[PDB]
C-alpha cells in the first residue's frame, strides 16, 4: 500500500505530458521521494509517504509555499483483459493503427506546406501579371501619344501604308494585353481551387489529430498494464 | 486461406512507395512556370516609341547582344527617327519576385535574369545614381529584392534597418585600421586551433618538438618553383620560418656571413606564408603548430607545404571594401492599479469537421518560457461554425508584476486537441505595454506538439494571411504604459533589500527568507555547488529554488550557478525580479559553453541575455565562435525583437572576419524559405551584405552556382524521372556545356570551404549518382598555383531533396566530441566530413576520396558463387602491408572505438554495410546518420546503433579467432570506456547545444524531452562508476558477450 499507493524523471514527464492543472505523482538518494505536480517538482513542519499526499489532495499548496494555488488528479480500460498475451496483440494492433494514422498526418502536413507555398507563389505571380500588364497598358498608351502625332504630321506621305503598319503593331499590342489578362484570370481561378483544397487539408488534419491522441493514449495504458504484471521490456519490440 | 478470403474493396488498382525517395519541392526556374527556358525563344521588346518588335532570341544571349540586335531590327519598324543611339538606353522588366528590375549589367544573359514573361522594355537610366541601384546584388545574395523592405509598415523593421548600421560602420572602421594588413587580416584570417598547447600524441610525432617543412618559392617567369626543406621547432613563428627559408635561398659562395645577414633583413619582411593548394595564410604570430594546417599535417604523417608570397602580390589581390551609408540614412507600468485581462473577440477562418468535433474554444496563458499564473480558457461558446467569444479573460496577476519579456501564448482547441496557435509579446520593442486591438494570424500545430498551447513557439503573427486569424482587444489605461527605467528598477531593489533587513525572525518561517544573514552552514554551502554541477535538464525542486533564491547573495561565489538561480526567481514578483536584475548587472562572467545556455528559450529576459552576450564578448575566440555559430544563429529566433545585443555581436564579428561571415551568410540564407524567420534574417542579411565589402561579389557567384544546380536537379527529378541514367546523363552533360552554366559553375568558391576555389568543371568526372534523389557528383579543377601539392581535383556532392541539417548538426556534435577527446589526450579519429544546407532540403556534402562502404569491400572481394567475414580484413591487409598494417589497424581501432561511443550517446540511426565507410589507410567513419536523438522510439530502448559484427572484431584483433578474448580487444574496450566518461563530463555542453537547436523546425528537436534521451544514454542521474557499468551493460547485450571489469 505504501509501495503500491496507486501514484507511487524522464518517464514521469511522459505520464504528466498532456494532463490538467492539478495532476500529480511521487518518485541520487544522497541528494534528498519527489512529488511531481503539474500546473512543479517538490520541510520544517514534518509531523506526517501516503500520510503527506492524502493531506494535500483535499488541500491546496498555498499555505505550504506562497505561490502554489493548486491542489487533485492522482493518475482501467484495456477491455479489462486479464489475458496478458491477448493484451499483447492489442498493443501491436493499436500501435499499427497509430503508426498508420501518423503517415496520413505526415502526408497532409507536407501538402499543407506546399499548398501554402504553391498558393503564395501564385499570389506573387499575379502581382507580376498585374505589373506586366501595367507596362503593356503604359505601352499601348505610350504609342497613342507618338503614333497620333505621326498620323496628323505629314498624312499624305505613306498614307494608309504608314498608318496600317502602325495600326497593326497597335492591334498586336492590345491583343497581347488580351492574352495576358486572360492568362491572369486563369491563374486566379486556379488559385481559389488551390485555396479550396488547402482548407480541406487543415480540415482533415484537425479531424485526425484528436483520434491520433486517443489512439496514442490508449496504447500507452495498454503498454502500462502489461509492464505492470511481467517486466518483459524485451518482448514488446515485435509489437 | 492466406487472407480468410477477406476482400478490401477500397484498394484501388493504380495507387507514395513506388520510387519513394525524394520528398521536397517545388519552384519556378528561369521563367514563370518552367524550369529551363527554351534554347531559342522569342521575346517582346517594348520600345520607348511604343512599338512591340518581337525578337527571336537564344536563351543564353547576353543583354548587349540583344540590344545591338534589337536596334538593328527597330530600323526596319515604324517611328525609327524617334530612337536615340542604342548606348543611351537600359533594359527593364518584371521578374519572378514581381518587381520591375532595371537591367544595368548588360553582360547578363537572358536565362539568368529571372524574368516572368519573356519581354524587355527599353528606357533611359532612371536616377543619376545608378551606383546606388546595385542593391540588386544584395537582392540576389539574399533572394528577395531590397525594394520589398522599403514598403514595410512596421516601425520596428524600419528602426532595425537604420539603427543596425551603427554596427556595420564600427567593424568597417576596424578593417581599414592598418590597411592593407588589416584588410588581408579580414579576408584571410589565421586558421588556428584554440590553444597553442599541444597534446602528447601530437607532440610525440615531433622528435623533441621539431617538424620538417617545405617552403616553396617562384622566380622567372614562374614555373620552376624551388623546394627549401627546413627542419624547425614546432613552436617557432612564421616570420622566423620566412627568415630561415630566405637564409637558405640566399646563402652563396659569393656572399660572406655578414653579407648574408644584411641580405636577410631587406628580404625578410617583403614576403608572407601561404598554404600550397588553397587560399589560407599565416598572417599573425601564432606558434606554427597552432595553425590548423600544420596540426593536420602532423596527425596525417605529412610534410607541410607552404609558399613564400610577396605582400604586394597579396595586396594586389585585395580590392577596396569601401562601405557606403544607404539611401535610408508615458506612465510607468508600476502605477497601473489593476489586474490583467485580455478580450478575445472572434476567430474567422477555422477549418473543422462539424460532423467529427463537438466544441471549440480559446486557451490562453501568460509566459516567460515557464508561466506566471494559472492558465485559463474561455467558455466553449458558438462551437465549430460561426465561432466568436466576446469575453474579457481574467488573469490572476497585477500589471506591475509582468516581467519585461512577458508573452501571451494562445491557441484555439477542440474537445482536447489544438487546431491553431499564436503568441504575442505583451510589450513592444520600445518598452511599451500592448493596448487596444491586434489581429493575430495563427500557426498550424506541428508534429511533435501534442500539448495545448505551445509557448516555445515563435513570437508574432504568421505572415500567411489565409489561416485562422483570431482578433482580440487589450485593456487601455489612458496613456502609453511604459516599462520602468533601470535607475528605477535599481532604486526599488535597494529598497526591497532594506525592507528585507527589518522583518521579524518569527517571519523567517516563510522559507524564501535568508535568515542565515551573512554566516551560513558548511552543509548548505556545499549543497549549493552540488546544484551547480547538475545539467540544465535535471528539473529543480521548489525547495531548491527557494533555497537558492534566499541565498542568491552567496550564489555570486559560484558564478556558474546563475542559470539555476535565474530559473529559481519568481518572474511574476517584481520585487524578486528587480533584485535579480541588480545581481545580473555585475555578476562575474562565465565560460561561453555555460553562458550559451542563457540564450536558449528558458532565459528570455533582456538583462540576462545581455550578461550572456557580455560573457561571449570577453571569453569567446573567433575559433570557438565559428564552432558554435549554428547554435547562435539558431538562438536569434528566441529573441523578442529584431534589434538586440546578440544580433549586433554576431553582425560585428561576421563583418570583422570573412570566414565567420561566410558561414553566417549561408546559415541565414539557408533558413530564408522558413516564414518564421524570413523577415528577421532577411533584414540581417541585408546589413551583412551591405557592409561585407567585396565578399558580396563572391557570395553572388556562389549563390548563382547553387541556383543553376537547383534548377538542373529540379528538372532531373520531375520531367526526366522514368528515363535511363543514360538519358538523364545525356541531358545533364548537354546542359552543363551551355555557356550560361559554364559561366555560372566555374570560377567560384566552395561554399563548404571558401578557402578552396573551384575553377574549371571537369565534365567527364561529373555524373549523377544512382540514388533517386538524383545527387550530382560535381568535380572541379583546383586552380591554385600549387594545386599539385594539395589536390589537383576538388569534388563535392550537391543533393537536392534531403534535409541536411540533422546530419549537419550530428557532424558538428561529432567534431566537438573529437576536439574534446583529443585535448583530453585520447586520440580517437573521427572524420566529420563537411555538410552544408543552402536551402530547403538542398545542400552540399564533402567527398572523402579513397573510401568505400563496407558493402563495396564485400562486393569487390565477393567470391563468384553464393560474403566472407574476413573480406574487410583481407581488403585492408591488401592496402596496408608491412609495419603500415600494424598502424592501420591502430587507426581502424582508434576510429571504430570513438564512432561506437558518439553513435551510442547520440542514438543516431541503426548502422549497416551501406552507411559505414572504411578508407585505404584504415580509418572508419559513418555516413547518413538520419534521425539523431532516437526519433523512431515515438512509435526506454536505450538503443546501441553501432553493433560491431565479426567483420570489425577480426580486424580489431589482427587475424585471431575468438577475438572476444585478445589484448587487441581489451585495449579497444578501454578506449570506449575512457571516451564515454570524457563526454559524460562535458554533457552540459551537449545538452546546451541541443537546447539551442530547438529553434530550427527539425522534427527531432521539438521540445526538451527529445533532448532528454541524451541523459539516459550518458546516465547523468547515476554516478560515473554506475555510468560505466551501464555503458558496459548496454554494449554487452548488443554484442552477445564480452564486457565486464
Ligand atoms: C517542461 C518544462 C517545465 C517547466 C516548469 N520549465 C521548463 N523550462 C520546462
Amino acid at each position: 500500500s505504501l509501495q503500491d499507493a496507486e501514484w507511487y524523471r524522464e518517464e514521469v514527464n511522459e505520464k504528466l505530458r498532456d494532463t490538467a492543472d492539478g495532476t500529480f505523482l511521487v518518485r541520487t538518494k544522497m541528494h534528498g521521494y519527489t512529488l511531481t505536480l503539474r500546473k512543479k517538482l517538490i520541510s520544517d513542519p514534518l509531523t506526517f509517504v501516503v500520510e503527506l499526499i492524502n493531506h494535500y489532495r483535499n488541500e491546496s499548496l498555498a499555505q505550504y509555499n506562497p505561490k502554489l494555488d493548486v491542489k487533485l488528479y492522482p493518475v482501467d480500460q484495456v477491455v479489462k483483459e486479464d489475458n496478458i498475451e491477448a493484451v499483447g496483440k492489442k498493443l501491436h494492433e493499436y500501435n499499427t493503427q497509430f503508426q498508420e494514422k501518423s503517415r496520413e498526418y505526415d502526408r497532409l502536413y507536407e501538402e499543407y506546406t506546399r499548398t501554402s507555398q504553391e498558393i503564395q507563389m501564385k499570389r506573387t505571380a499575379i502581382e507580376a501579371f498585374n505589373e506586366t500588364i501595367k507596362i503593356f497598358e503604359e505601352q499601348c498608351q505610350t504609342q497613342e501619344r507618338y503614333s497620333k502625332e505621326y498620323i496628323e504630321k505629314f498624312k499624305r506621305e505613306g498614307n494608309e501604308k504608314e498608318i496600317q503598319r502602325i495600326m497593326h503593331n497597335y492591334d498586336k499590342l492590345k491583343s497581347r494585353i488580351s492574352e495576358i489578362i486572360d492568362s491572369r484570370r486563369r491563374l486566379e481561378e486556379d488559385l481559389k481551387k488551390q485555396a479550396a483544397e488547402y482548407r480541406e487539408i487543415d480540415k482533415r488534419m484537425n479531424s485526425i489529430k484528436p483520434d491520433l491522441i486517443q489512439l496514442r493514449k490508449t496504447r500507452d495504458q495498454y503498454l502500462m498494464w502489461l509492464t505492470q504484471k511481467g517486466v518483459r521490456q524485451k518482448k514488446l519490440n515485435e509489437w | 486461406s492466406y487472407y480468410h478470403h477477406h476482400h478490401h474493396h477500397d484498394y484501388d488498382i493504380p495507387t507514395q512507395g513506388a520510387m519513394g525517395s525524394m520528398p521536397p519541392r517545388p519552384s519556378s526556374g528561369e521563367l514563370w512556370g518552367i524550369h529551363l527556358m527554351p534554347p531559342r525563344i522569342l521575346v517582346e521588346c517594348l520600345l520607348p516609341n511604343g512599338m512591340i518588335v518581337t525578337l527571336e532570341c537564344l536563351r543564353e544571349a547576353t543583354l548587349i547582344t540583344i540590344k545591338h540586335e534589337l536596334f538593328k531590327e527597330a530600323r526596319k519598324y515604324p517611328l525609327h527617327q524617334l530612337l536615340q543611339d542604342e548606348s543611351s538606353y537600359i533594359f527593364v522588366s518584371v521578374t519572378q519576385e514581381a518587381e520591375r528590375e532595371e537591367f544595368f549589367d548588360e553582360t547578363r544573359r537572358l536565362c539568368d535574369l529571372r524574368l516572368f514573361q519573356p519581354f524587355l522594355k527599353v528606357i533611359e537610366p532612371v536616377g543619376n545614381r545608378e551606383e546606388k541601384i546595385l542593391n540588386r546584388e544584395i537582392g540576389f545574395a539574399i533572394g528577395m529584392p531590397v525594394c520589398e523592405f522599403d514598403m514595410v509598415k512596421d516601425p520596428e523593421v524600419q528602426d532595425f534597418r537604420r539603427n543596425i548600421l551603427n554596427v556595420c560602420k564600427e567593424a568597417v572602421d576596424l578593417r581599414d585600421l592598418n590597411s592593407p594588413h588589416s584588410r588581408a587580416m579580414y579576408v584571410y584570417p589565421p586558421n588556428v586551433e584554440s590553444s597553442p598547447e599541444l597534446p602528447k600524441h601530437i607532440y610525440n610525432k615531433l622528435d623533441k618538438g621539431q617538424i620538417i617543412v617545405v617552403i616553396w618559392v617562384i622566380v622567372s617567369p614562374n614555373n620552376d618553383k624551388q623546394k627549401y626543406t627546413l627542419k624547425i621547432n614546432h613552436d617557432c613563428v612564421p616570420e622566423q620560418v620566412i627568415a630561415e627559408a630566405i637564409r637558405k635561398k640566399t646563402r652563396s659562395m659569393l656572399l660572406s656571413s655578414e653579407q648574408l645577414k644584411l641580405c636577410v633583413l631587406e628580404y625578410q619582411g617583403k614576403y608572407i606564408l601561404k598554404v600550397c593548394g588553397c587560399d589560407e595564410y599565416f598572417l599573425e604570430k601564432y606558434p606554427l603548430s597552432q595553425y590548423k594546417y600544420i596540426r593536420s599535417c602532423i596527425m596525417l604523417g605529412r610534410m607541410p607545404n607552404l609558399m613564400l608570397m610577396a605582400k604586394e602580390s597579396l595586396y594586389s589581390q585585395l580590392p577596396m571594401d569601401c562601405f557606403t551609408m544607404p539611401s535610408y540614412s508615458t506612465k510607468s507600468l508600476w502605477v497601473i492599479n489593476s489586474a490583467l485581462r485580455i478580450k478575445i473577440l472572434c476567430a474567422t477562418y477555422v477549418n473543422v469537421n462539424i460532423r467529427d468535433i463537438d466544441k471549440i474554444y480559446v486557451r490562453t496563458g501568460i509566459y516567460h518560457g515557464g508561466e506566471p499564473l494559472c492558465d485559463n480558457v474561455n467558455t466553449q461558446r458558438v462551437p465549430c461554425s460561426n465561432p466568436r467569444w466576446n469575453e474579457w479573460l481574467n488573469y490572476d496577476i497585477y500589471i506591475p508584476d509582468l516581467p519585461r519579456a512577458a508573452r501571451l501564448c494562445l491557441s484555439i482547441c477542440s474537445v482536447h486537441c489544438p487546431l491553431a496557435w499564436g503568441n504575442i509579446n505583451l510589450f513592444d520593442y520600445t518598452d511599451t505595454l500592448v493596448s487596444g486591438k491586434m489581429a493575430l494570424n495563427l500557426w498550424p500545430v506541428p508534429h511533435g506538439l501534442e500539448d495545448l498551447l505551445n509557448p516555445i513557439g515563435v513570437t508574432g503573427s504568421n505572415p500567411n494571411k489565409e489561416t485562422p486569424c483570431l482578433e482580440l482587444e487589450f485593456d487601455w489605461f489612458s496613456s502609453v504604459v511604459k516599462f520602468p527605467d533601470m535607475s528605477v528598477i535599481e532604486e526599488h531593489a535597494n529598497w526591497s533589500v532594506s525592507r528585507e533587513a527589518g522583518f521579524s525572525y518569527s517571519h523567517a518561517g516563510l522559507s524564501n527568507r535568508l535568515a542565515r544573514d551573512n554566516e551560513l552552514r558548511e552543509n548548505d554551502k556545499e549543497q549549493l555547488k552540488a546544484i551547480s554541477t547538475r545539467d540544465p535538464l535535471s528539473e529543480i525542486t521548489e525547495q531548491e529554488k527557494d533555497f537558492l533564491w534566499s541565498h542568491r547573495h552567496y550564489c555570486v561565489t559560484i558564478p556558474e550557478i546563475l542559470p539555476k538561480l535565474l530559473l529559481s526567481v519568481k518572474w511574476n514578483s517584481r520585487d524578486e525580479v528587480a533584485q535579480m536584475y541588480c545581481l545580473v548587472k555585475d555578476w562575474p562572467p562565465i565560460k561561453p559553453e555555460q553562458a550559451m545556455e542563457l540564450l536558449d528559450c528558458n532565459y528570455p529576459d533582456p538583462m540576462v541575455r545581455g550578461f550572456a552576450v557580455r560573457c561571449l564578448e570577453k571569453y569567446l575566440t573567433d575559433d570557438k565562435l565559428s564552432q558554435y555559430l549554428i547554435q547562435l544563429v539558431q538562438v536569434l529566433k528566441y529573441e523578442q525583437y529584431l534589434d538586440n545585443l546578440l544580433v549586433r555581436f554576431l553582425l560585428k564579428k561576421a563583418l570583422t572576419n570573412q570566414r565567420i561571415g561566410h558561414f553566417f551568410f549561408w546559415h541565414l540564407k539557408s533558413e530564408m524559405h522558413n516564414k518564421t524567420v524570413s523577415q528577421r534574417f532577411g533584414l540581417l542579411l541585408e546589413s551583412y551584405c551591405r557592409a561585407c565589402g567585396m565578399y558580396l561579389k563572391h557570395l553572388n557567384r556562389q549563390v548563382e552556382a547553387m541556383e543553376k544546380l537547383i534548377n538542373l536537379t529540379d528538372i532531373l527529378k520531375q520531367e526526366k524521372k522514368d528515363e535511363t541514367q543514360k538519358v538523364q546523363m545525356k541531358f545533364l552533360v548537354e546542359q552543363m556545356r551551355r555557356p550560361d552554366f559554364m559561366d555560372a559553375l566555374q570560377g567560384f568558391l566552395s561554399p563548404l570551404n571558401p578557402a578552396h576555389q573551384l575553377g574549371n568543371l571537369r565534365l567527364e568526372e561529373c555524373r549523377i549518382m544512382s540514388s533517386a534523389k538524383r545527387p550530382l557528383w560535381l568535380n572541379w579543377e583546383n586552380p591554385d598555383i600549387m594545386s599539385e601539392l594539395l589536390f589537383q581535383n576538388n569534388e563535392i556532392i550537391f543533393k537536392n531533396g534531403d534535409d541536411l541539417r540533422q546530419d549537419m548538426l550530428t557532424l558538428q556534435i561529432i567534431r566537438i566530441m573529437e576536439n574534446i577527446w583529443q585535448n583530453q589526450g585520447l586520440d580517437l579519429r573521427m572524420l566529420p566530413y563537411g555538410c552544408l544546407s543552402i536551402g530547403d532540403c538542398v545542400g552540399l556534402i564533402e567527398v572523402v576520396r579513397n573510401s568505400h562502404t563496407i558493402m563495396q569491400i564485400q562486393c569487390k572481394g565477393g567470391l563468384k558463387g553464393a560474403f566472407n567475414s574476413h573480406t574487410l580484413h583481407q581488403w585492408l591487409k591488401d592496402k596496408n602491408k608491412g609495419e603500415i598494417y600494424d598502424a592501420a589497424i591502430d587507426l581502424f581501432t582508434r576510429s571504430c572505438a570513438g564512432y561506437c561511443v558518439a553513435t551510442f550517446i547520440l542514438g543516431i540511426g541503426d548502422r549497416h554495410n551501406s552507411n559505414i565507410m572504411v578508407k585505404d589507410d584504415g580509418q572508419l567513419f559513418h555516413i547518413d546518420f538520419g534521425h539523431f536523438l532516437d526519433h523512431k522510439k515515438k512509435k526506454k530502448r536505450e538503443r546501441v546503433p553501432f553493433v560491431l559484427t565479426q567483420d570489425f572484431l577480426i580486424v580489431i584483433s589482427k587475424g585471431a579467432q575468438e577475438c572476444t578474448k585478445t589484448r587487441e580487444f581489451e585495449r579497444f574496450q578501454e578506449m570506449c570506456y575512457k571516451a564515454y566518461l570524457a563526454i559524460r563530463q562535458h554533457a552540459n555542453l551537449f545538452i546546451n547545444l541541443f537546447s539551442m537547436m530547438l529553434g530550427s523546425g527539425m522534427p527531432e528537436l521539438q521540445s526538451f524531452d527529445d533532448i532528454a534521451y541524451i541523459r539516459k544514454t550518458l546516465a547523468l542521474d547515476k554516478t560515473e562508476q554506475e555510468a560505466l557499468e551501464y555503458f558496459m551493460k548496454q554494449m554487452n547485450d548488443a554484442h552477445h558477450g564480452g564486457w565486464t571489469t
